[PDB]
């Protein structure tokens, strides 16, 4: 098993050098995209019955 | 806008049209090993999973058979959860052979997926052992175990599988058969007819 | 080989502190003040029947009104949300199928279970088999449409192989995935996709190449389904320590993780909202806990099944969440 | 009296005692009324699970509410006045909903038979024969007995069917028949779950006990009065039926235990 021996050490070295942002900066990133949505969001605010097809 | 309702109506007929069937429909899992001779036992019933659909005595069965396909992932076993029984072959005569057999017992019948389901335990080559008998000892290999008399030796390797059964939520049955035995279908009927007769009267009283 | 095996471990350990390295805060921390969940008191809007047996796979369709659904009596429904009708109903050559899926231009359902071959069923012409495929060593998990031409799926054998309907030969296989793969998600973006598996870790994998970038771990169980962001950028994983968890890409760690003192029961289905808000998760419980995935707050219970769910789903236009489970019915909740 | 239903000898009474068997009678047959009413509900509000929809809780249902109604139309039976048209207007429902109520007895006798002795095919839907001789047979037998004697309704003591031109053998015969069908199930029954009561003695005796206000074996005492000692164990057996059913099948059954666990969870997080 040396082949999967190289391949582990190999993947992991691929994986060695992953580029990465600030992990807040990310965070926060998941911040915006819900605040956005969040009035166009059919499940979080209650849905009006006048459009809704399971009123 | 008919047809959606029309097409509904006819569908609808199928799958209560086969609830009758599948309510009433028996499903056994078949576990064992080469040696045990299943294509040997399979063939009394018609007179890697293969599905067997056979019906003695005016009621359906299901042989569902796990060819050595047995898997040790949780979720693999809730694809027999629906089963009402499993039967249970070993190589009496295969004595070297017995303590994989042991060992295989345990993982399915002490499986708390596989729970609530009863044990149907065959011993096949209830001959080849007969003449074993009185000549191989098998407490020469199970020294746990008079090693020359059949009866003695019969009934401890139904000690060994059943005790080795862990903590009696349904019943274990037992039954040493021959290969070609004609007595093979009633025996699993009279054990499956006990088996729901149990169930539904825990649901009686 | 000895010095190898070695030489292996001290890689990962610098990968361990460049997660510590990029740490800023944790998201619990990040995110303190941001407005309250709310109780979301979500009622039953339909109840489909018609189930033999036991469901276990249930996927929305990008219509927003058709959904499918496979169980163990062998067949295949598909329903209209709006007006609980049935469609179709598809008899399978094999009687043990525990995946479905649902193409976006729906005109194919696949469907795979212990059989190692998942059928990929013509649904546009009742329904036949479009083709079926060549197979693995073991069990189909999960199958998902990538495109209307190329097919990904999760067998038992820590393997995910992208497929293919014209050639009928998978084009790229996948390995790596140690243990069983159970669970498979894609991105809106269709270029990548993930994979939760008995190793108790999940690994990121690029659709155009057939090696992983990123392997997320941390589970003290076997990850039994995932699903994606609304954004490709976040993860959520549902294994059997009765915790789901939020993934990043470029964080390459853990955000939070959701449990709750008396949630012992395990994890079996997941889907976010659309806007990215709640995290609907299932649980062997007979019950459906809903999250806010911006916060950790267990805000919003849907009960009312009687065995347990095991397979969950989101509409893409968000209205309803859809459960199906033991008790061989699937009841739509808006 | 309650035990007016099973009498074919026109025997007398001692009126001290009279107030005896009909203070028994009413407190007997009010608490069968009343404590059926929760049946009837506890079986609608905990139909949302599985362990409780099935083909013989509408045996259980059916059969709690036909005596429901024929306990309860009994007590306004006795205080109206003897021999009048409304005697005779409502002394015709006892007569249906009796035999509705034996007709239960019976189909709860027939699903104890495919249950244990047939005990494959016991779970296959049979309602087309369970609602027919559960109600049908009852509407058959009621037709021929309100054609042969419809004058026999009333026109005597009390508002009960009298037992003069045979008029009592309408029900009595048929209730016979029901009686000897369950005693003949109930036989079988016990035989075959006392041998599995082997050495490992109370739980074949709690089999049956349980089975007595579902198989109606009760009502063998009525008939026994021809003598007055079994009168009184007629008005206590039966007469607190509903009280039977709601504290073995209603209030003691696991299955409805835990259907009743499983909702309070529901309700709760909710």
């Amino acid at each position: 098993s040396i082949a999967q021996a190289r391949k582990l050490v190999e993947q992991l070295k691929m994986e060695a050098n992953i580029d990465r942002i600030k992990v807040s900066k990310a965070a926060a990133d998941l911040m915006a995209y819900c605040e956005a949505h969040a009035k166009e969001d059919p499940l979080l605010t209650p849905v009006p019955a006048s459009e809704n097809p399971f009123r | 806008d008919k047809a959606a309702a029309e097409r509904s109506k006819e569908i609808d007929k199928c799958l209560s049209r086969e609830k009758t069937y599948v309510k009433r429909l028996v499903k056994i899992l078949l576990l064992g090993a080469d040696n045990s001779g299943k294509s040997t036992f399979l063939k009394q019933m018609r007179i890697g999973i293969h599905e067997y659909d056979f019906e003695i005595k005016n009621v359906p069965f299901k042989m569902v058979d796990v060819g050595g396909q047995r898997s040790e992932r949780k979720r693999w076993f809730e694809c027999f959860d629906s089963v009402t029984s499993i039967l249970f072959l070993v190589d009496s005569s295969d004595f070297n052979r017995l303590t994989e057999s042991l060992n295989d017992f345990e993982t399915i019948v002490n499986n708390r997926v596989f729970s609530n389901v009863s044990i149907i335990l065959f011993l096949n080559k209830t001959d080849l052992l007969e003449e074993k008998v009185q000549i191989v000892s098998i407490k020469d290999y199970f020294l746990e175990f008079d090693p020359h008399c059949l009866r003695d030796v019969q009934k401890f390797l139904v000690e060994c599988f059943r005790n080795k059964r862990r903590d009696q939520q349904k019943p274990l049955y037992h039954h040493f058969t021959t290969a070609i035995n004609t007595e093979n279908a009633r025996l699993i009927f009279r054990d499956v007819k006990d088996t729901i007769l149990h169930d539904n009267l825990k649901q009686l009283m | 080989l000895d010095q190898l095996r070695q030489e292996a471990e001290q890689l990962k350990n610098q990968i361990r502190d460049a997660r510590k390295a990029c740490a800023d805060a944790t998201l619990s921390q990040i995110t303190n003040n941001i407005d309250p969940v709310g109780r979301i008191q979500m009622r039953t809007r339909r109840t489909l029947r018609g189930h033999l047996a036991k469901i276990y796979a249930m996927h929305w369709g990008t219509d927003s009104r058709l959904l499918v659904s496979a169980s163990q009596d062998g067949k295949l429904i598909i329903w209209d949300s709006y007006t609980t009708n049935k469609v179709h109903a598809i008899p399978l050559r094999s009687s043990w199928v525990m995946t479905c899926a649902y193409a976006p231009s729906g005109n194919y359902v696949a469907c795979g279970g212990l059989d190692n071959i998942c059928s990929i069923y013509n649904l546009k012409t009742n329904v036949r088999v479009s083709r079926e495929l060549a197979g693995h060593t073991g069990y189909l998990s999960c199958c998902r449409f990538l495109d209307d031409n190329q097919i990904v799926t999760s067998s038992g054998d820590t393997t995910c192989a992208l497929w293919d309907i014209e050639t009928g030969q998978q084009t790229t296989t996948f390995t790596g995935h140690t243990g069983d793969v159970m669970s498979l998600s894609l991105a809106p973006d269709t270029r990548l996709f993930v994979s939760g598996a008995c190793d108790a870790s999940a690994k990121l994998w690029d659709v155009r190449e057939g090696m992983c970038r990123q392997t997320f771990t941390g589970h003290e169980s076997d990850i039994n389904a995932i699903c994606f962001f609304p954004n490709g950028n976040a993860f959520a994983t549902g294994s059997d320590d009765a915790t789901c968890r939020l993934f990043d890409l470029r964080a390459d760690q853990e955000l939070m993780t959701y449990s709750h003192d008396n949630i012992i029961c395990g994890i079996t289905s997941v889907s976010f909202s659309k806007s990215g808000r709640l995290l609907l998760a299932g649980y062997d419980d007979f019950n459906c806990n809903v999250w806010d995935a911006l916060k950790a707050d267990r805000a919003g219970v849907l009960a009312g099944h009687d065995n347990r769910v095991s397979c969950l789903g989101v509409t893409d236009d968000g209205m309803a969440v859809a459960t199906g489970s033991w008790d061989s019915f699937l009841k739509i909740w808006n | 009296n309650f035990a007016i239903l099973m009498q074919v000898v026109p025997l007398e009474l001692a009126r001290g005692h009279q107030v005896a068997l009909s203070s028994i009678s009413y407190v007997g047959c009010s608490l069968s009324v009343l404590c059926l009413v929760a049946t009837l509900v506890t079986f609608a509000v905990l139909s949302s699970v599985s362990t409780i929809r099935n083909q013989r809780y509408h045996i259980h249902a059916n059969l709690s509410f036909a005596v429901l109604v024929a306990q309860v139309l009994l007590l306004i039976s006795f205080r109206l006045e003897p021999g009048t048209t409304p005697c005779q207007v409502m002394a015709v429902l006892l007569h249906y909903f009796f035999l509705s109520a034996f007709a239960w007895m019976l189909v709860e006798g027939l699903h104890l038979y495919s249950m244990v002795i047939k005990v494959f095919g016991s779970e296959d839907s049979k309602h087309r024969y369970y609602y027919g001789m559960g109600w049908g047979f009852p509407l058959l037998i009621c037709i021929i007995s309100l054609s042969f004697a419809m004058d026999s309704y009333g026109t005597s003591n009390n508002c009960w069917l009298s037992l003069a031109s045979g008029a009592i053998w309408a029900f009595v015969a048929p209730a016979l028949f029901v009686i000897v069908v369950n005693i003949g199930i109930l036989i079988a029954v016990t035989r075959v779950i006392s041998q599995i009561s082997a050495d490992n003695f109370k739980l074949t005796a709690k089999a049956v006990a349980v089975l007595l206000p579902i198989l109606g074996t009760s009502w063998v005492f009525g008939v026994l009065a021809v003598a007055v000692v079994f009168q009184y164990m007629f008005a206590t057996l039966n007469s607190l039926q509903g009280l039977f059913i709601f504290l073995f099948h209603c209030l003691l059954n696991s299955e409805v235990r835990a259907a009743f666990k499983h909702k309070t969870k529901v309700w709760s997080l909710t």
